[PDB]
């Protein structure tokens, strides 16, 4: 059979946080240098930030996907993103 | 050597034997190689220790065979290994004739290939190849066991006949009249052993863990644990809760083949570590696809429609004759209750005036057809209907496949 | 000057996380 | 009906009765709302999909999954371009000619052997050698003129049905399980569902 | 068959289909689509029924019992002026199997089988010496 695998190992589909650790860390140190030069980033408490940012993003894509299906279209234009930004309140 | 050698070449397994024997010699017709490269011949597939991940190749496709290399090698294997197949022994088979069974819808070019490969390499002397259909009428020549089931109630070869074969490749329905089968009312059903195994895979995948790479388990399960709905789809569904079977995974460390158990019987109380798959619905739902192909959402008409239309092509005078004597042939027909179910269905479809009867050979129909062909070799009409070496030599390979055994000639 | 560190396939799987396999050319 | 009812003379279609909670208050056909052979009930696309599902049920291994276009082209003579474009589907692959098995078969029959030479050198022998090293595809059989067109006609249309495609009624039971009572069609996917568990299992992947 | 109905769609008479009608049913856990078979539409058009309420329909009997008005949103049915028998809320699944028990006296059976319409005589009291063969 070719379905039961997709039934017994697909009882648990989760998906994960993805933004790469080293590039993200380099980026945040880069935008932290100008705010305060020689800012030593503690290697802890950065996973919590790197989960919170992704959470807010996936909220933004779910809102823009709702807006997209509201426009009978699957692709994303800048209009959806900017109105999501404005209507959320920032 | 007066008695020929009878070869019923099957797409799944071939049946080779001397005309003297009463039972054929069974040899697989396939090639399965382990993923590590150690290939194994067809007869040696059953002795392997792992069946989880194999690469398969079967020379006989849906229609017929194209490349004769593997078939020639397997024919030599069953013709030049007296040790593995006891009793049989041969040097050249020069004076030995050949009795073969090949389909009536063969490709004329492929028929020429078969004729040349059987004659001009192994150096035969006389050949006779014809579909398994025409020989079954010869059942009136020799006494045998033949269970005739009535649809309505709750020379020597028989001119009137209508026979259905259902093997691994596909299904063929043939009308035979005057000993000369009709080649236009013939109808082919694509549901064969392959398609039933595929449906089994899909429906277990709808129920229990996948095995799509492991097809030998599929074939064994299909041969073992299925049974045809005795009365109807719904009433057989009412038995799904009460009746159920349980198969156990074959642990290569412990047992190369698994087993099926019934919870009612306590003769096997031994617990086992491996996982057990419960089959409660697919035992009877699977055979139903012949009468209801649309269960698997196909546009295929069905068996009953096929036989009805094949009867419709036949002339009206000969139409009632065929249904009065029907013989069941093929390895798929060994499924229990299939013959009675199809008999009830077509008798219900056919009107009241004519009563149709279905004759079942007990057990598998493969050995029944093989012993029928052996009787044909015994039957002396084969002497008058045979050909010689000088006939093959004086003409070309095209004449032998286009005049005597050609199918357009008998159309 | 490493804002471009976040690669395009990262954005594509970020969109895949939120559903809909449709992705524009400047959503990144 | 309750006697004496008020109507406003507008619309008032006695055979049209539409009632909802009014979340959209739109007819499904207000203005074309959008944007017995089985070959008739099921269109050409549907019967071709049934056919390619049939051929994909024919195969017993991974390797023949890309062999489906070749097999279907051999069956009905359709180029592989439209097979790969419109079907929308779900050395062991290249026939049995591996030399490894060719030399391994020697150990298969090595228990007893007594071969002798009896052969000549003629055109028939050359053709026998060609057949022995066959390595041919059904596509090569059909493209070449080695088989008569009348043979193609009597091998292709001697099997198909053309007038009666169904003689028994269809059960039309749920796809997942076989709940035979209180069957119903789904809201979106349009496939019959029977049980709550069946709907839960169907709404995720099949629907 | 029980649950909240949310929309009925009814078509005209067409060559392809005598009547193309569909019903949508919402339970506490399931939403499903039913197709009408050219008769029960007369059932729902005999009396003015409307969506957004819990109804009970029997597969074999074919009777439609409107139990009142569903719960859905409180405001939508909080200004109807009482009525609807204190509304209702869907409880379980779509279809189940239940048992109906009817208690009847024997004399009621003789009165019922005595005449064409004896259940009227069960109130008017004009049975009139039912024959012994009936008993
Ligand atoms: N007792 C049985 N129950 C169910 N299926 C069976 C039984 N015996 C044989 N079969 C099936 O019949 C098929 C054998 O077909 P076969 O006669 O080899 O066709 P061919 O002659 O065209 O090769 C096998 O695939 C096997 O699964
Ligand atoms: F060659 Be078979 F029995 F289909
Ligand atoms: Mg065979
Ligand atoms: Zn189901
Ligand atoms: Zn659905």
């Amino acid at each position: 059979g070719t379905v039961a695998l997709r039934e017994i190992r697909r009882f648990q589909k989760s998906t994960e946080l993805l933004i790469r650790k080293l590039p993200f860390q380099r980026l945040v140190r880069e935008i932290a240098q100008d705010f305060k030069t020689d800012l030593r980033f503690q290697s802890s408490a950065i996973g919590a930030l790197q989960e919170s940012v992704e959470a807010y993003l996936v909220s933004l894509f779910e809102d823009t996907n709702l807006a997209a299906i509201h426009a009978k279209r699957v692709t994303i234009m800048p209009k959806e993103i900017q109105l999501a930004r404005r209507l959320r309140g920032e | 050597e007066t008695p020929p050698i009878v070869i019923d070449n099957g797409s799944y397994e071939i049946k080779f034997g001397p005309s003297t024997n009463k039972k054929p010699f069974r040899a697989l017709n396939a090639l399965a190689k382990d993923k590590f490269g150690t290939s194994y011949l067809s007869n040696h597939i059953k002795n392997i220790k792992d069946i989880s991940s194999i690469t398969f190749r079967r020379p006989h496709e849906l229609g017929q065979l194209t490349l004769w290399e593997l078939e020639s090698c397997i024919w030599d294997y069953c013709l030049f290994n007296p040790s593995e197949f006891d009793g049989f022994d041969l040097k050249e088979g020069k004076g030995h004739h050949l009795v073969a069974s090949e389909s009536c819808m063969t490709l004329p070019e492929l028929s020429k290939h078969a004729d040349q490969v059987i004659f001009e390499e192994y150096e035969f002397d006389s050949l006779f190849k014809s579909p398994v259909a025409v020989f079954v009428p010869f059942t009136k020549s020799y006494k045998g066991e033949m269970r005739t089931i009535s649809g309505k109630d709750e020379s020597d070869y028989h001119d009137f006949q209508l026979v259905i074969d259902s093997g691994f490749n596909c299904t063929w329905i043939i009308p035979v009249l005057k000993g000369i089968p009709y080649y236009k009312a013939v109808k082919k059903l694509d549901i064969g052993g392959r398609f039933l195994t595929g449906l089994l895979k899909e429906t277990l995948s709808f129920r229990h863990y996948n095995m799509m790479d492991e097809t030998i388990l599929v074939n064994n399960i299909k041969e073992q644990c299925l049974f045809v709905s005795p009365v109807s789809y719904f009433d057989s569904f009412k038995t799904k809760d009460k009746h159920a079977l349980e198969y156990v995974l074959p642990d290569f460390q412990t047992s190369f083949l698994g087993y099926v158990r019934n919870p009612r019987k306590e003769n096997v109380p031994l617990p086992e570590d491996a996982q057990i798959i419960t089959l409660t619905d697919e035992l009877f739902t699977i055979p139903e696809t012949f009468f209801h192909p649309e269960i698997s959402q196909i546009t295929k008409p069905g068996i009953v429609e096929a036989i009805l239309e094949s009867l419709s092509m036949l002339p009206e005078i000969v139409r009632p004759l065929m249904v009065g004597n029907i013989v069941c042939t093929g390895g798929n027909f060994n499924l229990p209750n299939f013959a009675q179910r199809l008999a009830a269905e077509l008798q219900r479809q056919l009107p009241t005036d004519w009563t149709c009867h279905v004759s079942v050979p007990e057990g598998d129909c493969a050995l029944f057809g093989w012993e029928v062909m052996s009787q044909f070799a015994k039957t002396d009409s084969y002497r008058k209907a045979r050909v010689t070496r000088e006939e093959y030599y004086e003409h070309g390979p095209d004449w032998c496949t286009k005049h005597r055994f050609g199918y357009q000639n008998w159309i | 000057d490493n804002i471009q560190g976040i690669t395009k396939p990262a954005i594509r799987r970020l969109a895949r996380r939120g559903g809909v396999k449709r992705i524009s050319g400047l959503i990144y | 009906k309750a006697l004496v009812e008020e109507i406003d003379k507008k619309t008032y279609n006695p055979d049209i009765y539409f009632t909802s909670l009014d979340p959209q208050a739109r007819r499904y056909t207000s203005k074309k709302i959008n944007k017995h052979s089985f070959e008739e009930r099921y269109t050409q696309q549907e019967i071709l999909q049934s056919d390619r599902r049939f051929m994909e049920l024919n195969t017993e291994n991974f390797s023949d999954l890309p062999n489906v276009p070749t097999l279907l082209s051999d069956l009905t003579g359709v180029p592989r371009d439209r097979i790969e474009s419109t079907t929308k589907p779900i050395y062991g692959h290249g026939w049995v000619l591996k030399p490894e098995t060719l030399r391994e078969i020697q150990l298969s029959y090595k228990s007893t052997k007594l071969p002798k030479p009896k052969r000549k050198n003629t055109n028939r022998i050359v053709a026998l050698k060609k057949v022995l090293s066959s390595k041919r595809n059904l596509h090569s059989f059909l493209d070449s003129a080695l088989l008569n067109l009348m043979d193609k006609n009597v091998i292709y249309h001697n099997v198909y049905n053309k007038r009666y495609f169904k003689v028994l009624p269809l059960i039309t039971t749920c796809s997942i399980c076989g709940g035979y009572d209180s069957i119903s069609s789904c809201v979106n996917c349009g496939n019959k569902i029977c049980s709550v568990s069946c709907f839960k299992l169907h709404n995720e992947t099949r629907c | 068959i029980e649950g909240e109905v949310v929309e009925i769609q009814i078509d005209r008479s067409i060559t392809g289909g005598h009547k193309q009608g569909k019903l949508t049913i919402k339970t506490t856990d399931m939403e499903t689509i039913y197709e009408l078979g050219n008769k029960m539409i007369d059932g729902l058009t005999k009396e003015k029924v409307l969506a957004g309420d819990v109804i009970s329909i029997d597969k074999a009997s074919g009777k439609i019992t409107k139990l009142g008005r569903s719960f859905a949103r409180s405001r939508d049915y909080d200004a109807m002026g009482a009525d609807t028998r204190f509304v209702q809320c869907p409880e379980g699944e779509l279809q189940k199997r239940k048992t109906v028990v009817h208690t009847v006296s024997l004399h009621e059976i003789d009165v019922i089988n005595s005449r064409t319409q004896g259940f009227l005589a069960l109130f008017t009291g004009d049975t009139g010496e039912i024959r012994s063969e009936v008993r």
